[PDB]
């Protein structure tokens, strides 16, 4: 076909799955919702088999997964680190901690949450939020990501 | 009455530090708003300064001065050596607050309790 | 020796919530103008900017004439 | 000596603003910064009742999830002048055991991630996630557990479990051993971790270490051969003490207590007695459910306690145990009320951390890397 | 009921006096709880002393110190109850000494007598408020840089009175005063009926 | 219909004005929807843009303050169901760039009489709508004359709504301010008449929202067409040496016929992407600011204007050079304010 | 019982062993033959979405209201799952039903604020409020997460054959 709506949705959906197969994660590992990803990353329930990264760095993440309390000191950070990834970035709040406030909500050093800080895309519940239940809320980021239709918003604007 | 003294035996030698404060403080005032980037005035950044060594001017009491000292000198110690960030330092000038009226139409008005 | 009193005097003026006109020599800061405790301090440090040297955190105290503080920094 | 305020995301639990200056490549001072996961801990237990602020402890040092809250169990029991039941120390010592091996696989591996070795970490990572099995089956969460409460353990192992605490343990030390052959005589490891923060035994002892840091040290110090809690006294053991003490002798002592809790484990499995997992006074351990739903007395007793609580006497206790990082100590001050006063958690780590300036001596930037990782520092717990 | 070995409640409370003999100024009130644990309670001024002389005296070594804390029961005067608990390698034994300190009465600092302490001072400035002097470096370990107000004090508030987002018009986080969508649901837990004292 | 307001005043607190806002996304909008959702406003905002674009908004609304349906111009029905349940609507629907799809006249005028007539059958309390400053059916850019056209209808569709009309927008993320400084990429900076009578009155961003929300809650404000404008005014030429100055650039105003200009605009205008200056921009920046003869806006609706200097430094900042960037405002010289 | 994990002639076999350990790399050989060695072991991952790890049944997962098998919901109210959660998550409101009975009007679990403890699982007395097994329930929005009594009651009737085998396998041992 070349209807250009043909033309394009298609190319979206490519865009759409390149990001959506390689997602690049970061992971501040704030408190203990980290060692459950570091379990993701290892051999049980490999990370890496989906195309997510072990590690990356800021500058080269697609998305931030906030794992832990973010207390009132690292809330200043966390929102620097987000300011300082691509144009196309995501957040994947993991843990009862970092959903709302969790145990420590009613503290008076932790932030009720990081959408307080920064844009939440998914949100993984549970304390210690199962392995597989983060690889489940990373698989629901890339159905959120495969119905993204950048261009063709772009053609009908 | 009969109280230890922490720093100073009397208030007149006290009020000293409290100003030998003021005087770092003045000073520090024009090198922040530089490194931190801030979007404040250097005589603005003074005029808080002022205020706050103004807010506690009642304290009569030379053991609550000395304390107040210490824990300015060290508030100094973060703002430099920028421990504390442009987000830590720019809070002292409150924004993104609605000052809270104290006319008692104004509390009528909005508010269940003064 | 009065071209100290021509800075010490041009120092004072220019800070601007003080001497507006009624600067004099024998004007005390704390005495006559009013100027706060602090507000002193500042021109103290202001005069030290200007004359270059900085004088201790004492002196600070006993000097309050603009006229006493040319005799300190001539010595 | 340029303050690059090294830190935060580092090479660290998330939270190390460690504020450096360094004349080029060497560290001439390390003031680390803390609390940048400070969360509240100590005061939200006082608005807690006992049972309530269980949860809290699991928090408090993660990696070592039960282990802590075996301190809290031990402080809060030592209050009531109950203790539990023959099977449930047992258990306590079987997961205690478990949780040692669950951190020193975390702290060894981890800390080869950071050096850049990163093929230990999947090794042991897989035995990890097998023994998160074990708390499931036994707690029902993969770590948080809440299994350890303070009158016992919640409830008996299920039926199957000891069997399979065993294969895994009849096995492990081959995971052990292999890791042994990629770093224990690296050309290379040893070179990272050799004669690096070394700390001698009085200033070990002066800045508070207590943990294999003392003991790596050459100090001969395990409080749970010095001052046996549960039935770590009926278990046998040998602690690994160290010489020439630095990352890497540590390091070996770690890899060696992973040894000697699988000796511990063995026993428990080959000596665990039948009988109950929680004491029998409903006053401080909750009535079976089906008790609870046919006798009066035992819902009263089930109301109350999860209601108001356990009602502790008066008084204050310092109870340490040998964490897997170090001495995890809980100072409980108790009024006569339902919920703690104060609770003071002292975290083998606060300490650490402190020393980090008097190892971290004259010392490059991967020098710090390594001995942040000497230290097994889980923010959690010093920042509490 | 706890396997209480007596064996050690003499030895402690022995102990206890030899201290209290050994040092009649600065020590008050020494008693061994009924936890097999020795508590001696000194003036303020006897912080440096008394520990100095557990660290090093050979009938008594407490090398290492194994907390710094400071409970704080408002109804006392003396506000604070910074309590040092220390344990003796040699010895296998631990003691507590605790002392009293108000707001604005500080303590001494033992940075000297024990390094360890140097960061659980910072602790207690933090926390409660006490004061070390001759601390090498005292300044906030545990709050955020710019926290006013010290938090484990039973006369402050849980939640707080600062909270921080990220607000858009000054692209930067912010704090304003605690609003809490569901505040702390304070249970009374206290029963009406005591427990006869055994 | 209400909501009693109830809180002290912050996020989590409640105000009772729940408003669509069907242009949020926009650089004004943005602004719009901070100060209703800081007051704890229900804040509906209708979107065409992608999510991933939209998530900035989400932060500075409370848990449930925000709510974000889909919505297309060319539909009716969707306008339909974003005014529902809203008891305010507010109108920001306008783009310099006539796009393919959408024409001056449709995005101006069609989309905002549709809109109106909406929350007439809906029953909104209050309608308002923005057009730009100076905008009369026979002006110069056909932006600003389809605006004026646009302003007439929507009164007849719903008496009785309040018309704002503010002047260009100082504000980060504006035109007005970064496109000046922009022109470095330019060597030479064109400036009609060599920037001269043209003088324009800037106004902050924050100033214009903080005066649109004010307006929604206050009765004073009906039919009302208040012309928010500044607290200075300027000749093009300080602005643009300004802007260069604070942005620490070299500065070379360099006379060229509008005339020529005009089909410079016409060339990136040509471009697809977002073409950067518009024809109907040039004319506009050229359009020289009307004196204010309206109803007074800021002030008037309780906030004191924001001179342009104070906040200058924070919009041009990124502009800088690397170096330069401490630069501060107060030890630049700020530069002549000339009314005529 | 003490051990020394590292205490501690030369002789040309001694020195010229030990110099053909540091020449030739002789142990960092040997380490790349453990790597290979596993290169050919079976991977451990699993196909996350085709194949699940394995959970037993206490595993607390996502809560879950159950209801009678005659179809009254089991909640009474006595709402002492509130007294005894930790976070302050559940909140519970009741008034007497028409009925009669005691019945919850508002029954409301915020997530976000669980640290999935499972003493409300613990604490009921009718067992109303279960622990359910489901572990993904991953949602867009923050408002999702907090979820109310039909969520919850919803939830309880789309796994309550599970719970009910769950709650079957280990009431015994509770
Ligand atoms: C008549 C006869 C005339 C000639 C006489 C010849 C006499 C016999 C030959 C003598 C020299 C033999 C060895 C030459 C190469 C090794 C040189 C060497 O000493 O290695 C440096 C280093 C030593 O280790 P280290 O402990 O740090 O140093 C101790 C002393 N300071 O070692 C290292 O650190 C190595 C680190 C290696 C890291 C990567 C290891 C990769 C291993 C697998 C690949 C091995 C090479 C494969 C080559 C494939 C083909 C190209
Ligand atoms: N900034 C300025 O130059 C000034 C503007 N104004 C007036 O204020 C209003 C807001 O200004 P500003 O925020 O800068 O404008 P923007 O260029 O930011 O656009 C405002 C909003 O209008 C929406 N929009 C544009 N075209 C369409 C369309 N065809 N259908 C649906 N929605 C559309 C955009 O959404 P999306 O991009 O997602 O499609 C955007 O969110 C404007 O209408 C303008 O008339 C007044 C004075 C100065
Ligand atoms: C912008 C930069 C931000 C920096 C802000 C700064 O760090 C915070 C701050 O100033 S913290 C102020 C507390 N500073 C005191 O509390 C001193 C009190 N000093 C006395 O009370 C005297 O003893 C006396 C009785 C003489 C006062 O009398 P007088 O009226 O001043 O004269
Ligand atoms: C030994 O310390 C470390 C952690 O705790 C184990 C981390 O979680 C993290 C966070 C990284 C991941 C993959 C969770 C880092 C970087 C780290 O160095
Ligand atoms: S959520 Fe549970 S696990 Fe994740 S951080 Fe908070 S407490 Fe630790
Ligand atoms: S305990 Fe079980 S029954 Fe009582 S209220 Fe909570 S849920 Fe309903």
């Amino acid at each position: 076909r070349s209807r250009a709506e043909y033309v394009v949705t298609k190319l979206d959906d490519l865009i759409n799955w390149a990001r959506r197969s390689s997602l690049w994660p970061m992971t501040f590992g704030l408190a203990c919702c980290a060692v459950e990803m570091m379990h993701m990353a290892a051999p049980r329930y490999d990370m890496d088999r989906f195309g997510v990264v072990f590690r990356a760095s800021p500058r080269q993440a697609d998305v931030m997964i906030v794992a832990g309390t973010l207390t009132n000191k690292m809330a200043p950070a966390l929102r620097k680190v987000y300011d300082q990834m691509p144009e196309p970035r995501y957040v994947v709040s993991m843990g009862s901690c970092a959903n709302g406030g969790g145990y420590y909500h009613y503290s008076y050093s932790v932030v009720r949450g990081c959408d307080r800080i920064v844009p939440v895309d998914i949100y993984v519940p549970g304390c210690p939020p199962t392995a597989e239940a983060l690889l489940y809320g990373i698989l629901q980021l890339q159905r959120k990501i495969k119905r993204e239709q950048k261009l063709k918003i772009w053609y009908r604007r | 009455t009969s109280v230890k003294p922490i720093f100073s035996r009397d208030l007149n030698e006290a009020k000293r530090r409290v100003r030998e404060l003021y005087r770092a403080w003045y000073r520090e005032v024009p090198n922040t708003v530089h490194l931190m980037q801030l979007d404040i005035t250097v005589k603005q950044g003074r005029d808080k300064v002022r205020e706050m060594f103004m807010k506690n001017a009642h304290v009569t009491d030379p053991r609550v001065v000395d304390l107040l000292v210490i824990k300015g000198k060290m508030e100094l110690q973060e703002t430099i050596k920028v421990w504390k960030q442009r987000t830590h330092v720019m809070r002292f000038f409150h924004e993104t607050e609605t000052p809270r009226p104290k006319d008692f139409l104004s509390k009528f008005y909005m508010g269940h309790d003064p | 020796l009065d071209g100290i009193k021509d800075r010490v005097l041009y120092v004072l003026k220019l800070y601007d919530k003080i001497d507006p006109e009624k600067l004099s020599v024998n004007s005390h800061f704390m005495k006559d103008l009013g100027l706060d405790s602090l507000d002193q301090v500042e021109i103290i440090m202001a005069m030290e900017d200007e004359f270059g040297f900085e004088i201790p955190d004492i002196d600070a105290e006993k000097l309050m004439c603009p006229q006493e503080i040319v005799d300190y920094i001539a010595d | 000596n340029m303050t690059l305020n090294f830190g935060p995301h580092p090479a660290a639990h998330g939270v190390l603003r460690l504020v450096l200056e360094l004349s080029g490549e060497m560290v001439r001072k390390c003031d680390p910064h803390i609390g940048l996961l400070h969360r509240g801990t100590e005061k939200l237990i006082e608005y807690k009742t006992y049972l309530q602020a269980l949860p809290y402890f699991d928090r408090l040092d993660y990696v070592s999830m039960m282990c802590n809250e075996q301190a809290y169990s031990i402080a809060v029991e030592k209050l009531l002048n109950i203790q539990p039941p023959p099977r449930a120390q047992w258990i306590r010592v079987l997961f205690g055991e478990i949780t040692r091996i669950l951190n020193h696989i975390m702290a060894v591996t981890t800390h080869a991630l950071d050096i850049g070795a990163m093929t230990p970490f999947f090794w042991m990572f897989e035995e990890r996630e097998k023994m998160f099995e074990f708390y499931e089956r036994v707690s029902g969460a993969r770590m948080h557990a809440a299994y350890i409460r303070p009158g016992g353990v919640h409830q008996d192992l299920p039926l199957g479990l000891l069997d399979d605490i065993y294969e895994f343990s009849k096995n492990f030390s081959l995971r052990i051993d292999e890791v042994e052959e990629m770093l224990t005589n690296n050309r290379i490891w040893r070179n990272r971790t050799v004669d690096i923060g070394v700390v001698t035994a009085e200033d070990a002892l002066n800045y508070g270490f207590s943990g294999v840091m003392l003991r790596g040290s050459g100090i001969q110090w395990d409080l749970r051969k010095t001052q046996p809690y549960d039935v770590y006294d009926q278990v046998e053991f040998d602690v690994p003490i160290g010489s020439r003490g630095d990352c890497y002798d540590r390091y070996l002592c770690r890899v060696e207590e992973m040894r000697q809790s699988l000796r511990i484990i063995e026993q428990c499995l080959n000596k665990m007695p039948p009988g109950e997992i929680k004491v029998d006074d409903a006053k401080v351990s909750p009535p079976k459910r089906a008790e609870m739903k046919t006798s009066m007395e035992s819902l009263i007793h089930h109301f109350k306690l999860y209601t108001e609580g356990y009602q502790v006497p008066p008084g204050a206790t310092y109870t340490a145990i040998e964490a897997p990082k170090g001495e995890f100590g809980v100072y409980l001050v108790s009024d006569g009320s339902s919920r703690p006063y104060r609770c003071k958690i002292k975290a083998p780590g606060f300490a650490h951390l402190a020393g980090l300036d008097k190892m971290s001596k004259g010392h490059m930037l991967a020098d710090v890397v390594a001995i942040i990782g000497t230290q097994d520092i889980v923010f959690g717990e010093i920042d509490r | 009921v706890r396997p209480r070995s007596d064996v050690t409640h003499k030895q402690l409370s022995a102990f206890g006096e030899y201290v209290a003999e050994i040092l009649p100024k600065y020590v008050q009130q020494v008693q061994v709880s009924c936890l097999d644990e020795l508590e001696i309670c000194i003036h303020p001024d006897g912080v440096i002393p008394t520990l100095t002389f557990l660290r090093d005296h050979t009938n008594a070594q407490f090398k290492s110190l194994a907390d710094l804390t400071a409970v704080d029961v408002p109804t006392r005067q003396n506000r604070f109850e910074i309590v040092y608990n220390l344990l003796s390698l040699r010895f296998n034994s631990r003691i507590r000494v605790k002392t009293y300190a108000d707001e604005l009465t500080p303590i001494d600092s033992i940075v000297s007598v024990h390094i360890a302490a140097n960061w659980y001072e910072r602790e207690v400035w933090d926390m409660f408020g006490v004061f070390f002097f001759n601390h090498p470096d005292l300044r906030r370990i545990l709050t955020d840089y710019g926290f006013e107000g010290h938090p484990f004090r039973k006369d402050f508030p849980l939640t707080g009175y600062v909270e921080l987002r990220y607000d858009d018009e000054v692209k930067r986080v912010v704090a304003e005063p605690v609003e809490l969508a569901q505040e702390f649901r304070k249970f009374d837990l206290n029963s009406p009926w005591e427990a006869f004292p055994a | 219909h209400a909501v009693i307001p109830h809180g002290k005043g912050g996020r989590s607190s409640v105000s009772g004005v729940v408003a669509t806002v069907f242009g949020a996304t926009g650089f004004l909008g943005r602004y719009v929807v901070n100060h209703l959702g800081r007051m704890g406003s229900q804040v509906i905002i209708p979107y065409r843009c992608d999510v991933y674009d939209i998530m900035h908004l989400r932060l500075m609304g409370d848990l449930g303050q925000l709510t974000f349906l889909e919505w297309d111009a060319r539909d009716k029905d969707s306008i339909r169901k974003a005014v529902q349940h809203s008891n305010v609507v507010i109108n920001l629907i306008g783009r310099e760039w006539e796009t393919r799809n959408f024409d001056f006249e449709d995005v101006f005028v069609n989309i905002p009489r549709a809109i109106a007539q909406a929350s007439k059958e809906a029953g909104v309390e209050r309608f308002i709508h923005v057009s730009h400053l100076n905008a009369s059916m026979k002006s110069s850019s056909k932006s600003l004359r389809s605006k004026a056209v646009g302003e007439k209808e929507v009164r007849s569709v719903f008496p009785e709504a309040i018309i704002i009309r503010p002047s260009d927008i100082f504000g980060r993320e504006d035109r007005f301010l970064n496109h000046f400084a922009n022109y470095r990429w330019f060597l030479a900076v064109p400036l009609v008449s060599l920037g001269f009578k043209t003088v324009k009155q800037p106004v902050y961003v924050a100033d214009v929202s903080k005066g649109i929300v004010n307006a929604t809650k206050d009765p004073d404000a009906v039919g009302k067409t208040f012309a928010f404008t500044g607290p200075n005014r300027y000749l093009l030429f300080h602005l643009v040496k300004y802007i260069f100055g604070m942005t620490h650039r070299t500065f070379i105003p360099y006379p060229l016929p509008l005339f020529v200009y005009s089909w410079i605009g016409k060339l990136f205008g040509l471009s697809p992407f977002e073409p950067w200056t518009t024809k109907d921009k040039v004319e506009r920046i050229h359009i020289s600011d009307v004196m204010p003869t309206d109803l007074p806006g800021l002030e008037d609706l309780g906030v004191q204007p924001t001179p342009l200097e104070l906040k200058s430094i924070e919009v041009l900042r990124r502009h800088r050079t690397y170096r330069w960037l401490s630069s501060e405002i107060e030890e630049t010289k700020p530069a002549k304010t000339v009314n005529y | 019982t003490y051990k020394y994990v590292n205490k501690k002639e030369v002789d040309m076999k001694s020195a010229t062993d030990n110099a053909a350990r540091i020449l030739m790399w002789t142990e960092l050989i040997r380490g790349l033959g453990m790597t290979l060695s596993y290169l050919f072991r079976e991977p451990a991952t699993i196909n996350y979405p085709f194949e699940k790890g394995p959970l037993s049944p206490r595993f607390r997962g996502e809560h879950a209201l159950r209801r009678y098998p005659s179809g009254e919901e089991r909640c009474i109210a006595c709402k002492l799952c509130e007294a005894i959660c930790p976070a302050q998550a559940i909140t519970i409101e009741a008034e007497p039903r028409a009925d009669g009975s005691r019945r919850t009007t508002r029954y409301d679990i915020d997530m976000t604020k669980c640290i999935y403890c499972g003493f409300c699982q613990e604490a009921c007395p009718v067992d109303a409020i279960v622990e359910g097994p489901n572990f993904e329930f991953s949602t867009e929005t923050h408002e999702e997460l907090l979820y109310n009594k039909e969520k919850l009651l919803n939830n309880g009737d789309k796994w309550e054959a599970e719970i009910a085998a769950n709650i079957q396998a280990d009431y015994l041992y509770r």
